[PDB]
DNA sequence: GTGGTGGATACCTCGTTGTGGTA
DNA sequence: TACCACAACGAGGTACCTCTCCACCAC
RNA sequence: GAGUGGUGGAGAGGUA
């Protein structure tokens, strides 16, 4: 969705973006397997576990 | 000279003489409506007339002995 | 703000110096239209007429 | 309505009243019901004129056909409403009073008129007491000032013969009967018997003053105001606030409080009343007329109605928001648009985008135009509703007039001259200005917000100068460097470094290739990567001595994306400029290497072309950053561990008491900057040299493919000094109070930092953060500091014809090349020819351009330093020549004559200010009994010569101290010969033989101690302050001789063999020893932006380095005081030379060695002015040059150096005289140097002694207030100090400056009008 | 922990994702980070940014062009780019910028017509600011005047 | 509405330039 | 009478945008 | 003889 510059980190040293990016893909990766498992409708036991 | 007018400052000498002779001859083809010697391609005047300067057909006292001869063929 | 995919690599010089290039669902999906509700005023004054 | 000059002077009364149109006498300024102004009010249509136009005030008539005739029923006059700001008033005052700019703008010129001193004249001004005018008795002398007791006293004494009056009207009379030219007779009488320094300056200034007075004709009366005049009122306007409030200027209250105590001053005097309370109304008057011309001066600034200070007149002509600098040099203007701006990268190199709303908006008048020519248009409300409908005719019409016809992108703040560019518009939609990616470092634009705006040229000679002068393909290079402003800036950089890099096995290696064709087939295929190593037949072109073209043809072996590149690369450029990796500076040598090559059309397409494929390359490579990316060395934690262990055992070893505080404190600070040292040295090999895992030779170790490394390598963004504080040490964190704390930052930020670190960091954020706005305020002065100088100069001449000028060498100060003769001397044109051998006995001519030729020939040959024309050699009156100027930058050919030096030089000087073998010279030497050469003259200085001829570095031996080589040996690297005593100076002498101790008695002058460590007995010789009596009157002299002790005569001199040593010297050796020759005797013991603002001003430093004045021999002239007295003796005339030193302040040389005109005698930091005095022009420009050079190449930036020297040469106008010839200059006089020239050419043309002169340095706001131009200097500072001066002289403005020229409204004398002007100049003078 | 997280997520574990081109269709050389950042949007709108004027209102005093969106007013070419202009030489540029395009109300009215007449030309004249400066000197009680040639 | 109008804060930092004081 | 503290004036960045707030008195 | 008022000035905040 939104292309950004990567030399726009590296002298003026806002390496939070990065670790926040990094971060925030993680937070996708799991609400998308949370988000699988609803339109699959596998289980509630299989939700709590999750 | 539609990018770059350098052609058009080696065959002037110097900028300021460039946009003086040019200034000339665009106000004659807009004042006097005389007739651009180079084929306008849909151009304005002001490149027009530093086209005519780089190809070759104006300098300064060619339009200065040109516009005496106008002038005394007009007295 | 909202939160939204980023990627970061240079893309044909369209995010340049401190530029953003934003796809077109960023627009359809409407995630940053904002409101703003802007007042005007009208006065009956009074002149001596 | 063509004036030349504009003349000022004084008004007398009757001018005053001859500019009027009628006597305001009311207080009323109009009416509060029906809003016509009264009769004789502060806004009077009578007086001031008509309201409506072409009207009366009653509407009798109401037609253009009453041209002018005058209504009957009220008194007006009907003409058009012009008149209503063009018509002046006048009050006439009932007391006359003071100017207060004649009495507060120092010196008041009234004091220094009537030489009495400005208390009493205020005391006289605020009624509180009297002065006698004239007096028959002896008792109250002319001008005696009384008080009131004394005053009453001299009534109830005399009471009739004298006349004592107070108030203006006093002044007024005396300024009457003081009779200019009897006194300035009587001056001129009574300068010349007696000349003190300060009485003398007084007096000249006196004479000065009564001489420009009958000069100019003015009156000494007419300083004091009778008929104060009325400015017009649409200039002091009245509109109301929304609501029916009216709101007004200051000059209406101001004018209301005069008149009105005016009118009660009336009605007290035709009342008669009490002289007191006459007397009180009359001060209140004049503080009101005082605060009238000037609020805030005289004493408590009346404040106004709401709470705030009332703007007077003069508050209303200067200031950085008055008339001058707010509404004449810089206007609000009308065909003017501003967007934010954004990044075309689909542009070419003349090309922006403008929104269709703007450029819809800013052609409007063009499209009417065009509808009206196109028959769809016949009436101006049409064609107003057919653009406010906005339909698809005005859609093609706007497209068709917009095409060819340039805009202006200025950005603000434009601080150096490519800030204003013109490019030929494209249409888009939208709302946002695009611009190219090159233009950005120009403009230094970042596209985060920034803004610019849109002027439109309207004529055709404004059309053909944004297209021929202004383009942006034709301000490429810089005009401080000439080195290329359209460089690419970080991501056409990451593409062309990741184009033309290369591996070492990726894809398709060692493949041939029939060209540049091929191999893009094989990359766009994918059958071959980007970074194959592969060999190809490139067709390259060598370009021959002429313009011919020859094609060669071999095998190269290379990358497939340098082949790639290749086929950008025009036809006339070599491969090896392509043949390796591309940095950003590589990439700029290349498109300054195509421009010198080819011209300015293919580097322009070259240029293009190259941001085209930069761009395109960086997207298919896709360098991303990751927190993997930022790989921290693996030997960091333990290399900390053992430098926190080790600093634990030295702060161990301080509390136990062995080292003290300071040298602790020290200990850690180098501990744990060598320890971040290497912590940044494993860091960037770890990050450097890490792709090592490939095949196909073996395990091969490489440059790394990193992305951090890679965008801080290829010059893209960022340095070592950021991938450091990334990836390895933070480091030592300063405090605010210019200290280091003790302990590091040992964190980073990848692991990221604790508290305690962040605030730490923060107090360099902050520093730098409010660094930052201290430093571009300065630099925006400086820079306008500069422009208001350099403003009188232009190019005038084509050739002085001197062959003056300055030797010129490659600066090699410190340890290392500073600049190179290239970039020192590329661009002058050559003073001489080149006498020396060199390789090939090189005569280059004089007058000649240096190109890149004549550069390459000088350097093959090796001259040591070459004498060129500099721009303060020049001998044109009013501007300099050419050739004395040379290359200009922008262009690569000379100079055309016209184009503004001087602004162009103070741009580019004051735009960084927001960045901010062996050889003997000069040598009398002996060498010593050990062999170790010791040296006897003050101004010797060791250089290292080259096997070449040339020098390789120089440095300063100072007197005495020790050299261990001899003349002409070629020493090898690493031995510093350098060998000087660090704390102590010697005394050494340079004959031998036995010590008489002679002029020295223990008790007086040298006191008996002996060495605490030795035991051996020391005379040492104590100072001329705490002696006796009998110590006052005589200098202690070693009398060095022979063994029987006759005093030996040096070879070469007359004098003794004596050595007057002064105080604190430890004399060890004793009688009856053998001395050497050069052996020692007694020993004795010891930023950036304010340096070039303090440099440019001119100002005498903290600690002047006091200097020599005249040759001879130096000895002691006075005694008894603290203040020594120094006559320095010539060995030919007399001396009338002596100098006051300091108790505390040393001396370096001694009173037995002669000195040359204008040697060192104390050290440090010396002035300009004493420079000058001594040594000359050449030698104090050199000095400003290079010390102004230092700090802008310590920051890094390049600065062609005829920028300082055209500064400099505006410092240098002035000329002061030391003896008059036959010209009309008296003595002394602060005159401009071309008048001068010309007096001494003409006196020289008719056979005339000439006046001699000296030259004086005046400061960048001494010389520019200095200008004769008074407007140029009334328009930059002191503004009523400049209009109170030349309003008492007289003076007139010949209007010849750029400034003057844009105040007042014509082409400027230069660029194009320069032509205009100087054709002006001729048929004004011809006729 | 953030490494963790993105094992627990089933993604690549540095983050850098091997993204391909939407434009020609094939694949970026190398890993590309792509995740979520939160981005905002300031009151900094280009809608209130742009504006532009061709010839609308004037002030009293000076008779030179307004200053602000509001009032329609012009951008202010002020002192640094008259600096720019002398030191390019574009004279006519400056000077037809401080006079017809500016506080000369003779030549402004003639520079529009001509304009809609067809014919850029220039007829210049002493500017309105100027003869403001000189009725200001002369009511402060100092004789200043044009003299001729 | 239409002429009249005088008093109870301090908190820059150089840097020239002019002025009374004194060895 | 030539140094000298001391006092007084005179500088201190350009461009832009938004908002609110405007003398008392008085027979 | 054919519509119309902020600039003026202060204070506060913001952008580059
Ligand atoms: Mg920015
Ligand atoms: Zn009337
Ligand atoms: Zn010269």
């Amino acid at each position: 969705d939104i292309v950004l510059n990567p030399l726009g980190v590296p002298s003026r040293m806002n390496i939070g973006q990065i670790l926040e990016t990094h971060l925030g893909m993680a937070a996708k990766g799991i609400g998308d397997k949370i988000n699988a498992m609803l339109k699959q409708q596998q289980e509630v036991a299989k939700l709590r576990e999750f | 000279a539609r990018v770059t007018v350098q052609d058009a400052v080696e065959k002037i000498g110097n900028r300021f003489d460039l946009v003086l002779v040019a200034a000339r001859r665009a106000r004659q083809m807009q004042v006097g409506g005389k007739d651009p010697l180079v084929p306008e391609e849909n151009d304005k005047t002001t490149v027009i007339a530093l086209r005519e300067i780089e190809e070759g057909l104006i300098n300064n006292q060619i339009l200065d002995v040109r516009e005496r001869q106008e002038q005394q063929e007009q007295e | 703000g909202q939160n939204m995919r980023v990627a970061f690599m240079p893309w044909n010089g369209y995010n340049f110096e401190d530029s953003i290039l934003v796809s077109e669902r960023v627009v359809q999906e409407d995630r940053f239209t904002t409101i703003h509700i802007q007042e005007l005023a009208c006065v009956s004054r009074d002149t001596k007429l | 309505e063509e004036f030349d000059a504009i003349k000022i002077a004084l008004a007398s009364p009757d001018m005053i009243r001859s500019w009027s149109f009628g006597e305001v006498k009311k207080p009323e300024t109009i009416n509060y019901r029906t809003f016509k102004p009264e009769r004789d009010g502060l806004f009077c249509a009578r007086i001031f004129g008509p309201v409506k136009d072409y009207e009366c005030l009653c509407g009798k008539y109401k037609r253009l056909k009453h041209r002018g005739v005058i209504c009957e029923k009220c008194g007006v006059e009907v003409t058009q409403t012009k008149v209503r700001r063009e018509r002046m008033g006048h009050i006439e005052l009932a007391s006359p009073t003071a100017h207060i700019w004649f009495l507060k703008s120092l010196p008041s010129r009234i004091g220094l008129l009537l030489d009495m001193p400005l208390r009493d004249i205020e005391r006289v001004l605020y009624f509180e007491s009297y002065v006698v005018i004239e007096g028959g008795m002896t008792n109250l002398e002319r001008q005696q000032i009384l008080t009131e007791e004394q005053y009453l006293d001299a009534l109830e004494e005399f009471g009739d013969e004298f006349d004592a009056k107070m108030g203006a009207e006093a002044i007024q009379a005396l300024l009457k009967s003081m009779d200019l030219e009897q006194e300035c007779e009587q001056l001129r009488e009574e300068l010349n018997e007696t000349n003190s320094e300060t009485k003398r300056k007084k007096l000249t200034k006196r004479i000065k003053l009564l001489e420009a007075f009958v000069q100019s004709g003015n009156k000494p009366e007419w300083m004091i105001l009778t008929v104060l005049p009325v400015l017009p009122p649409d200039l002091r306007p009245l509109v109301p606030l929304d609501g029916g409030r009216f709101a007004t200027s200051d000059l209406n209250d101001l004018y209301r409080r005069v008149i009105n105590r005016n009118n009660r001053l009336k009605r007290l005097l035709d009342l008669a009343a009490p002289d007191i309370i006459v007397r009180n109304e009359k001060r209140m008057l004049q503080e009101a007329v005082d605060a009238l011309l000037d609020n805030g001066r005289r004493g408590r600034a009346i404040t106004g109605s709401n709470k705030r200070p009332l703007k007077s007149l003069a508050d209303m002509i200067k200031g950085k928001q008055g008339r001058f600098r707010q509404n004449l040099l810089g206007k609000r203007v009308d065909y003017s648009g501003r967007s934010v701006i954004t990044v075309g990268p689909y542009l070419r190199l003349h090309q922006c985008g403008l929104p269709k709303k703007m450029a819809l908006e800013l052609f409007k008048p063009f499209i009417y135009g065009k509808l009206e020519l196109r028959g769809l248009a016949t009436t101006i409300k049409a064609a107003k509703k057919m653009v406010e409908r906005e339909e698809a005719v005005v859609w093609d019409i706007l497209d068709e007039v917009i095409r060819e016809h340039p805009v202006l992108l200025n950005r603000a703040p434009t601080l150096h001259r490519l800030g204003i560019q013109a490019f030929e518009p494209v249409l888009i939609e939208g709302k946002a200005i695009q611009l190219h990616p090159l233009v950005c470092a120009a403009y230094n634009a970042d596209f985060d917000g920034d803004q610019m705006a849109v002027h439109v040229p309207l004529t055709l000679e404004a059309q053909l100068e944004a297209r021929a002068l202004m383009m942006s393909t034709n301000n490429i290079l810089s005009p401080a460097n000439g080195e290329p402003i359209i460089v690419p800036s970080q991501d056409v950089v990451l593409g062309l470094y990741y184009m033309t890099r290369d591996c070492v096995n990726a894809k398709g290696e060692g493949m041939v290739l029939t060209g540049p064709k091929e191999a893009e087939r094989l990359y766009r295929s994918g059958l071959a990567s980007l970074h194959a190593r592969v060999k190809v037949r490139i067709t390259e072109y060598e370009k021959d001595a002429n313009g011919e073209l020859v094609a060669k043809t071999s095998l190269k072996d290379t990358t497939v994306g340098r082949a790639i590149l290749w086929m950008i690369v025009p036809k006339g450029l070599p491969y090896s400029i392509v043949n390796q990796a591309l940095g950003k500076k590589a990439i700029s040598k290349m498109l300054n290497t195509c421009y010198r090559i080819l011209g300015l059309k293919p580097t322009v397409i070259f240029a293009d072309q190259i941001m085209y494929t930069g761009f395109a390359y960086a997207a298919r490579s896709g360098a991303s950053v990751g927190i993997d990316d930022m790989v921290i060395p693996e030997k960091k934690h333990e290399i900390i561990s053992e430098a926190e262990a080790e600093v634990a055992e030295i702060q161990e070893q301080f509390q136990s008491g062995l080292v003290t505080a300071g040298e602790r404190y020290n200990k850690v600070i180098d501990i744990w900057a060598a320890a971040n040292d290497r912590v940044s040295k494993a860091m960037m090999d770890n990050l450097q040299t890490e792709t090592v895992i490939n095949r196909d030779g073996q395990e091969e170790k490489q440059v790394s493919f990193n992305s951090i490394y890679m965008m801080a390598d290829s010059g893209a963004r960022g340095s070592a000094a950021q991938i450091r504080q990334l990836a390895g040490m933070r480091g030592l964190m300063a405090k605010p109070d210019g200290s280091i704390i003790e302990t590091p930052i040992t964190a980073n930020f990848r692991e990221g930092l604790n508290v305690l670190q962040y605030f730490i960091s923060t107090h360099g954020a902050r520093k730098g953060l409010a660094d930052t706005a201290l430093k571009t305020a300065n630099s925006g002065y400086l820079t306008r500091r500069l422009v208001d100088v350099a403003q009188d100069l232009v190019v005038t001449e084509d050739d002085c014809g001197t062959h003056e000028g300055i030797m010129m060498t490659p600066v090699i100060e410190g340890g290392d090349v500073k600049e190179p003769l290239r970039d020192r001397v590329l661009g002058r044109v050559t003073a001489e020819d080149v006498l020396k051998p060199g390789t090939a006995d090189i005569l280059v001519p004089r007058n000649t351009l240096l190109h890149e030729q004549w550069c390459d020939l000088l350097e093959e040959n090796s001259v040591d330093a070459v004498k060129v024309r500099s721009v303060v050699s020049c001998d044109t009156d009013f501007g300099v020549c050419a050739h004395c100027y040379g290359r200009d930058l922008a262009r690569g050919h000379i100079i055309n004559k016209g184009e503004a030096i001087g602004v162009i030089a103070a741009q580019s000087i004051g735009e960084p200010g927001t960045q901010l073998s062996i050889k003997l010279s000069n040598v009398k030497s002996v060498v010593n009994s050990s062999g170790k050469l010791v040296i006897t003259s003050r101004n010797t200085e060791l250089k290292l010569i080259d096997e070449f001829g040339r020098t390789k570095e120089s440095y300063k031996v100072p007197y005495g101290a020790v050299l261990a080589k001899g003349d002409g040996e070629q020493v090898a690297g690493g031995e510093t010969v350098a060998n000087w005593d660090p704390h102590t100076m010697p005394v050494i002498t340079e004959v031998s033989g036995f010590v008489r101790f002679t002029d020295m008695i223990d008790g007086q002058t040298i006191t008996r101690q002996t060495d605490e460590l030795t035991g051996l007995s020391s005379l040492v010789v104590l100072d001329s302050a705490e002696r006796t009596a009998g110590g006052k009157d005589l200098r202690p002299a070693l009398k060095i001789v022979d063994a029987q002790g006759n005093d030996v005569l040096i070879p070469g001199t007359d004098m003794p063999a004596q050595y007057f040593l002064p105080g604190k010297a430890i004399v060890q050796l004793e009688d009856g020893v053998q001395i050497s020759s050069g052996d020692t005797l007694a020993r004795i013991p010891q930023g950036g932006l304010p340096r070039v603002a303090d440099l440019f001003e001119a100002r005498r430093p903290k600690e002047p380095a006091i200097l020599a004045e005249i040759s001879g021999i130096v000895s002691f002239g006075k005694e008894t005081k603290g203040k020594r007295r120094l006559v320095i003796t010539p060995v030919d005339g007399s001396d009338p030379y002596e100098e006051m030193i300091p108790k505390w302040r040393q001396l370096n040389v001694f009173e037995g060695e002669r000195v040359e005109r204008g040697d060192v005698i104390s050290d440090g930091p010396e002035a300009p002015h004493d420079i000058l005095r001594l040594r000359g022009v050449h030698a104090v420009t050199r000095y400003i040059v290079n010390e102004v050079q230092d700090v802008y190449r310590l920051q890094g930036v390049k600065i062609n150096d005829k920028h300082i020297e055209v500064i400099v040469r505006q410092m240098l106008r002035k000329a002061t005289i030391v003896n008059a010839g036959s010209s009309d200059f008296l003595e002394g006089e602060q005159v401009e140097y071309s008048r001068v020239k010309i007096a001494n050419r003409e006196l020289e043309a008719n056979g005339k002694v000439g006046a001699t002169y000296s030259r004086d340095l005046l400061g960048i706001t001494k010389a520019s207030l200095a200008t004769e131009s008074f407007i140029s200097a009334a328009s930059f500072q002191e503004t009523t100090r400049v209009l109170t001066e030349a309003a008492v002289a007289g003076k007139r403005d010949e209007l010849r400056g750029l400034k003057e020229n844009v105040i007042v409204g014509r082409l400027i004398p230069a660029g194009t009008g320069y032509a205009y002007h100087q054709d002006r100049m001729r048929r004004r003078a011809a006729g | 922990e953030i490494k963790e997280l993105l094992k627990l997520g089933d993604l690549p574990t540095s983050g850098q994702i091997r993204l391909y081109d939407g434009r020609t269709g094939e694949q970026f050389e190398r890993p590309v980070t792509v995740g979520y950042m939160y981005m905002l949007k300031l009151n900094h709108l280009v809608d209130d940014k742009m504006h532009a004027r061709s010839t609308g209102s004037y002030s009293l005093v000076t008779q030179q062009p307004l200053g602000g969106k509001a009032q329609f007013g012009g951008q202010r070419f002020g002192e640094m780019e008259v600096w720019a202009l002398e030191a390019y030489g574009a004279a006519y540029t400056l000077q037809e910028m401080l006079t017809v395009k500016s506080d000369d109300v003779n030549g402004r009215t003639k520079m529009y017509k001509n304009i809609v007449d067809g014919n850029h030309q220039m007829e210049p004249g002493m500017p309105e600011s100027f003869n403001v400066l000189l009725k200001e000197i002369r009511s402060l009680g100092i004789n200043i005047e044009l003299e001729d040639e």
